[PDB]
C-alpha cells in the first residue's frame, strides 16, 4: 500500500506517522533524521599560494655591454643597467668607471610551502542532496543513507521508499567558493589570467602540481647602488596574506538556516530548511488485520499535566477494557500535538500513560489507540524556563486562544 | 613500510664507552604512538632487553641493573636513533638491534616491538 | 622478573598439533583485565616476528595455524599443523614489570 | 649530502655593526608566515654535525663555531631550535627586523635585515605568547625534519657547491647547475589554543544577556538559525555586556574558542 | 627553620630553549600589581645565602649557579634585586611574557610564560620610566624586606620539604604539612614622580585660558567650586590651549602632579 507523508528537514527528531488502511490494522511508521547533506557539485578553476620572488642572479662585464636573453618564466622580468658597478673599491671588481654592465633577472615562482598553505578556489552547483536516516517501519531497525531524489529507492522486507524531492531547492554554497584550512569562503575569485596585484589570485596555478603558474605581481627591477653586488626589485604585498588579514568569516558562521559546513567533501549539514517528501510501497504481509491486535475496549482519556512548552511536555492518560494485552500504534491525525511514542502497550483492563507535546493552551487532540478515536482535552499550564536548547517538537499554528 | 638500518663500530676496547646508532628509513621519528628500542643477545644467553625512547615527548626508560651505564638520544634533524654504553665488560659481545614499536593506541604497545633492522655485531676483543 | 621456557627443544614430523609452555614468576595478568603474553617467533637468520601476544591474541599478518592460551603465570602456545617453514627458535616475552624480560628459547626443528 | 659537498659565501648586509660589509651571516630569506612564532632563515652560513655548529666563510679560510654562541634577535630574543644546511628554524616574537650575531675573539659580528616577523596566532583568541593549557585546534608549523619533502632551491659550481644567490655573480664557465632541499617545511600539527572563561548568560523573554569578562582580545561570533542570518563578528578585549534577540527558531553563539551554543525561545 | 629544610623541584614550562620539559626554572607566579614596576616572582628553584646563589634541581642530583649568570627578560631586559627561598624580586618594565634563563658549561636552559607583566605609574603623569626628579607621592612597591609579616604559602614532605604545587602531585603516606612565609610583601613606602612644565595661564573676562606643553600623558582635571561641578577629566600629550569659564562662585583645575589651583572671577 502507498504512503505520500512530508517531513521537516532537521535532524535529531523523530517523525511518527502511521498508515490506517479502512479494514486492517494500523502500521507505526517512526522515521528519524540523524543527518541531512547538502552537497554542490565542485568544479576546480586554481589553487593560489604566497610567491617567492626569485632572483637570478647579475651578469656583470667590467667595461662590458650585455644583452638580455629572452626567458619565459612566470613573471619574467629582465633589463640591463650601464655604470652600475663602478669602479674597484666599487664592489664588482671591476676597472672602469661607466660602461660596467649589469643584467638582473627576477621572476616569481610558488612558494617552498605551497602544498600544505593553500587556498583552493571552485565553482559550485547541482546540489545532490542526501540524508541519513533511523528507520522503523513496522517494528524493524534501519540505519540506512538515503538519496532524497526522487528515483533512488531503498528496499528492506518488502517495503520500497522514495525520498525527495523540492527541499526548497536552497544552497548557501554561492557560485564561487574558497576552500582554506578546512573553512569555506564566499569570495568572487577572478578567473585564471585576470588576476591583479595585492588580491586573491596574484599567483594562479590551474593544480598545485601544474607545470604553469600566472603571475601579476606589479614587479619593477630597479638600479642598484655600488658598495657590493645586488639585485633589487620592488613589489607589491602578496594578495594572499591581504585577503588572510581582510577576509570576513566562514560560511559556517554566516550561513542561514543553521546550516554546518564541512571539509573537502563540500557540504552543510543540517540545515533546518524545507521540508522532504516521503513515498512509500508497502506489502500486505507486514500489514496483518485486526485478529491479532485488541480493540476497541472503551477508552478514556484525561490530561493531567499540560504545559505548552517545546518539548514533551504533556501527559495523557487512557483508561481502558482491552480484549488481548499486546500493542497498539499511537497517533494524532492532527498537527494540534505530537507524541513522543508511536507503539503503546495496552494491558488486559489496565490504564496506560503517553508523554506528547503541544502547543496549545486549550488542547483538544484526536488522540489514538488501535482503532479508536480517544479524545484528550483540558488546559496547560505556562512553562518554566523561557529560553531551551531542546528545538520545537511541534507545529505552532495559530491556536493560542 | 618503515625501513630500519643499524650503524656503528665493531671492535670496541674494553673498559670504555661504547657507541652506536640507528636510522629511520622513510618514517617518522617525532611523531607520538611509536616508540623505539634496543635490544642485544648474547651467546647461549638469549634475547635481552636495554632500553627504549618515545618519540614524541621522549624521556627514556632503561633497564636498572645497567641504568649507570646505558643511555638512549636521539636527533630530530638527522631523524636518527643511538646509544651509548659506558664501562664495557667481556660477557656484553653481543648482536645489537634496534626496534619500532607498533602504533600504541592501547597497552599491549609494552613489548610489542616491529620493523627492525639487520643488526650490528659487537666484540669487545683485542 | 624471571621467566622460565619449556621444553628447550621440541622435535616433530609435521602434520600435526604442537603445545609450548611458559611459567612466569609473578600473575602476569593486571588489574585492567590484560594478559601480558608476547611468544616472538624467529626464523633462522632474520629478526623476531611475532605470532600471538596477549596470551591469546594473533598478530595481523599471521596465518591461522597457530592458538594460545593461559592463566596468570602458566601459559601455553599451540600449534595446529605444523610445516616445514616453522623452523627456528619460539621466545617466551614479558612486559607488566620491568625488566621487560624475555624467554630462553624453544628450538623447533623437524 | 650538504655540509659534506658545499660552501657559505660573504654577502651584503645593510648593517655589518659599522654600516655595512661583506657578511658571513648574511640574510637571504625570511619566512615568517606559520602560527607560532617559528621563523624559517636562510643564511649565508652552514649547520652541521661536527654536535649542530655553524661553518662560515671569512676571505677564503673557512670558520667554524658552535651554534650556542649564535644569538638572533627581532624585538626580543629568539630561541634556535635546529639548522640544516643554509637554512635555520627558531622561535621568534614579532619585529620589524631580524638580527643575527656572534662574537669570535675579537669584536662581535652581526647583520641586521628589515623583514616583519609576523605572530600569526590560533583561533579566536588572538594571543602574543601562547599559553600554557587549552584546548587543541589545527596549526601550520615550521616543522623540524631535514627531509626532502619536495621543495627545492638552486645552486652550482663556481671546487664546492654555492647557493645561486642575488649577492654574487654569474661564472661563464658552464652553468653546472643542481638543486637541493628546503627543509624546515610548513607541516601540520595540532596546537594548544587558550580557552577564554565561561560566559555569563542571564536569560530574559526573548532575550539573551552575555556578561564577558576576557583574559585576551577574544571573537565574538553570533547569528540566527534563520532565512536571515544578521551575523555579528566582534573583537573583545574590554569586559562587555551583550544582549541579543532569539526568536523561536534559533541564535548561535561562539565565545573564542569554544563550541557553538544555540538558544531559542518558547512562549 | 630558616630555610635549610626546603628543596627545588622540577616542572611543566611551555617553553625550555627547545618547545617543552620538565624545567628547573619553572614561574609557578607572577606578581605584578605594584606601581613602579617591581615584580615577584615564584619559581621551581630557591635563593639562598651559600654571596646570592640559585639552587635548582636537575634529575634527583642538586645544583648551584651564583645570581650574576641569571637573567629574566620581558620586552626588556630585567635588573633582578634579590632573592630568597623560592621567590625572587625584580625591576620589570611592562611585557606579555615572563622569559628566565642561564647557562651551564655548554647549554642554556630558559622558561617563559605568558603573564601581563604592567607599568603602574603613580600619579597623574602616565611615564613609563621614572623621572630623574620630581615630587614625591605615596607608593606600594614589593619591598626587600624579607621578615615575615603575615603571609604563608604550604609545602610538605614526600626527607625534605617541597612547595604544595599545582605541577607536583600529593603522597599518599602521610600528608604532613607547614607554612612558609612570602618575603617582600607590598608595603608602603615615598616615591619620585615627575612635574609637569609650568601652565601659562592667559587672563580673560570671566575667564581661564590654559596653554599646556606636556612631556608624557597627563590628566588635567578642573571642576567648578559651585553647586553643579561640572567635572572634565582629560588625558593631554599634544600641546593644547584649553580655554574655561570662571564664575564667582570659583573654578580649580589640577594639572598633572601640581597642586590644585584655585581662581576665582571678578567684574
Amino acid at each position: 500500500y502507498e504512503h505520500a507523508t512530508t517531513m521537516p528537514s532537521q535532524a535529531g527528531i523523530s517523525y511518527n506517522t502511521i498508515v490506517n488502511r479502512a479494514g486492517y490494522a494500523p502500521l507505526p511508521i517512526s522515521i528519524t533524521p540523524t543527518k541531512i547533506k547538502l552537497i554542490p557539485t565542485v568544479n576546480l578553476e586554481y589553487v593560489t599560494c604566497h610567491y617567492k620572488t626569485g632572483m637570478d642572479s647579475p651578469a656583470i662585464k667590467c667595461c662590458g655591454s650585455q644583452e638580455c636573453t629572452p626567458t619565459y618564466r612566470p613573471d619574467e622580468q629582465c633589463k640591463v643597467f650601464t655604470g652600475v658597478y663602478p669602479f674597484m673599491w666599487g664592489g664588482a671588481y671591476c676597472f672602469c668607471d661607466t660602461e660596467n654592465t649589469q643584467v638582473s633577472k627576477a621572476y616569481v615562482m610558488k612558494s617552498d610551502d605551497c602544498l600544505a598553505d593553500h587556498a583552493e578556489a571552485y565553482k559550485a552547483h547541482t546540489a545532490s542532496v542526501q540524508a541519513f536516516l533511523n528507520i522503523t517501519v513496522g517494528e524493524h531497525s534501519i540505519v540506512t543513507t538515503v538519496y532524497v531524489n526522487g528515483e533512488t529507492p531503498v528496499n528492506f522486507n518488502g517495503v520500497k521508499i522514495t525520498a525527495g524531492p523540492l527541499s526548497t531547492a536552497w544552497t548557501p554554497f554561492d557560485r564561487k567558493i574558497v576552500q582554506y584550512a578546512g573553512e569555506i569562503y564566499n569570495y568572487d575569485f577572478p578567473e585564471y589570467g585576470a588576476g591583479q596585484p595585492g588580491a586573491f589570485g596574484d599567483i594562479q596555478s590551474r593544480t598545485v602540481s601544474s607545470s604553469d603558474l600566472y603571475a601579476n605581481t606589479n614587479l619593477v627591477l630597479q638600479r642598484p647602488k655600488a658598495g657590493a653586488i645586488h639585485v633589487p626589485y620592488t613589489q607589491a604585498p602578496s594578495g594572499f596574506e591581504q585577503w588572510k588579514k581582510d577576509k570576513a568569516p566562514s560560511l559556517k558562521f554566516t550561513a542561514p538556516f543553521g546550516c554546518e559546513i564541512y571539509t573537502n567533501p563540500i557540504r552543510a549539514e543540517n540545515c533546518a530548511v524545507g521540508s522532504i517528501p516521503l513515498a512509500f510501497d508497502i506489502p500486505d504481509a507486514l500489514f496483518t488485520r485486526v485478529s491479532e491486535t485488541p480493540t476497541l475496549s472503551a477508552a478514556e482519556c484525561t490530561l493531567n499535566e499540560c504545559v505548552y512548552s517545546s518539548d514533551f511536555g504533556g501527559i495523557a492518560t487512557v483508561k481502558y477494557s482491552a480484549s488481548k494485552s499486546g500493542k497498539c500504534a499511537v497517533h494524532v491525525p492532527s498537527g494540534t500535538a505530537t507524541l513522543k511514542e508511536a507503539a503503546v502497550e495496552l494491558t488486559e483492563q489496565g490504564s496506560a500513560t503517553i508523554h506528547f507535546s503541544t502547543a496549545n493552551i486549550h488542547p483538544e487532540f484526536r488522540l489514538q489507540i488501535c482503532t479508536s478515536y480517544v479524545t484528550c482535552k483540558g488546559d496547560c499550564h505556562p512553562p518554566k524556563d523561557h529560553i531551551v536548547t531542546h528545538p520545537q517538537y511541534h507545529a505552532q499554528t495559530f491556536t493560542a486562544a | 613500510q618503515v625501513q630500519v638500518q643499524e650503524s656503528g663500530p665493531g671492535l670496541v676496547k674494553p673498559s670504555e664507552t661504547l657507541s652506536l646508532t640507528c636510522a629511520v628509513s622513510s618514517g617518522s621519528i617525532n611523531d607520538d604512538s611509536y616508540y623505539w628500542t634496543w635490544i642485544r643477545q648474547s651467546p647461549g644467553k638469549g634475547l635481552e632487553w636495554l632500553g627504549f625512547i618515545h618519540g614524541g615527548t621522549g624521556k627514556s626508560f632503561y633497564n636498572p641493573s645497567l641504568e649507570s651505564r646505558v643511555t638512549i638520544s636521539k636527533d630530530t634533524s638527522r631523524n636518527q636513533f643511538s646509544l651509548t654504553l659506558s664501562s664495557v665488560s667481556a660477557a656484553d659481545t653481543a648482536v645489537y638491534y634496534c626496534a619500532r614499536s607498533h602504533f600504541c593506541s592501547n597497552t599491549f604497545c609494552y613489548g610489542w616491538f616491529d620493523v627492525w633492522g639487520p643488526g650490528i655485531r659487537v666484540t669487545v676483543s683485542s | 622478573v624471571v621467566m622460565t621456557q619449556t621444553p628447550l627443544s621440541l622435535p616433530i614430523t609435521p602434520g600435526e598439533p604442537a603445545s609450548i609452555s611458559c611459567r612466569s614468576s609473578q600473575s602476569l595478568l593486571h588489574s585492567n583485565g590484560n594478559t601480558y603474553l608476547h611468544w616472538y617467533l624467529q626464523k633462522p637468520g632474520q629478526s623476531p616476528q611475532l605470532l600471538i601476544y596477549g596470551g591469546s591474541n594473533r598478530a595481523s599478518g599471521v596465518p591461522d595455524r597457530f592458538s594460545g592460551s593461559g592463566s596468570g603465570t602458566d601459559f601455553t602456545l599451540k600449534i595446529s599443523k605444523v610445516e616445514a617453514e616453522d623452523v627456528g627458535v619460539y621466545y617466551c616475552v614479558q612486559a607488566i614489570a620491568f625488566p621487560w624480560t624475555f624467554g630462553q628459547g624453544t628450538k623447533v626443528e623437524i | 649530502n650538504e655540509y659534506k659537498l658545499t660552501r657559505p659565501y660573504m654577502a651584503r648586509c645593510i648593517r655589518c655593526a659599522v654600516g655595512s660589509c661583506h657578511s658571513p651571516i648574511a640574510i637571504e630569506a625570511v619566512k615568517s608566515d606559520g602560527h607560532d612564532g617559528y621563523v624559517r632563515l636562510q643564511t649565508s652560513s652552514q649547520y652541521g654535525l661536527d654536535g649542530r655548529t655553524m661553518r662560515y666563510d671569512m676571505h677564503g679560510t673557512i670558520k667554524e663555531i658552535p651554534l650556542h654562541q649564535v644569538s638572533l634577535y627581532t624585538s626580543r630574543p629568539c630561541h634556535i631550535v635546529d639548522g640544516h644546511g643554509y637554512f635555520l628554524l627558531a622561535r621568534c616574537p614579532a619585529g620589524d627586523s631580524i638580527t643575527m650575531e656572534f662574537k669570535k675573539d675579537s669584536v662581535r659580528h652581526s647583520c641586521s635585515v628589515p623583514y616583519e616577523v609576523k605572530f600569526n596566532p590560533v583561533g579566536r583568541e588572538l594571543y602574543t605568547h601562547p599559553p600554557e593549557h587549552g584546548v587543541e585546534q589545527a596549526c601550520q608549523v615550521y616543522a623540524h625534519d631535514a627531509q626532502n619533502r619536495g621543495a627545492y632551491v638552486e645552486m652550482h659550481l663556481p671546487d664546492k657547491w654555492v647557493y645561486n644567490s642575488d649577492k654574487l655573480p654569474k661564472a661563464a664557465g658552464a652553468t653546472l647547475k643542481g638543486k637541493l632541499h628546503v627543509p624546515f617545511l610548513l607541516a601540520d600539527g595540532k596546537c594548544t589554543v587558550p580557552l577564554a572563561p565561561e560566559p555569563m548568560i542571564t536569560f530574559g523573554f526573548r532575550s539573551v544577556s552575555l556578561k564577558l569578562h576576557p583574559k585576551n582580545p577574544t571573537y565574538l561570533i553570533t547569528r540566527q538559525l534563520a532565512d536571515e542570518p544578521h551575523y555579528t563578528h566582534e573583537l573583545i578585549s574590554e569586559p562587555a555586556v551583550r544582549n541579543f534577540t532569539v526568536t523561536e527558531k534559533g541564535w548561535e553563539f561562539v565565545w573564542g574558542n569554544h563550541p557553538p551554543k544555540r538558544f531559542w525561545a518558547q512562549e
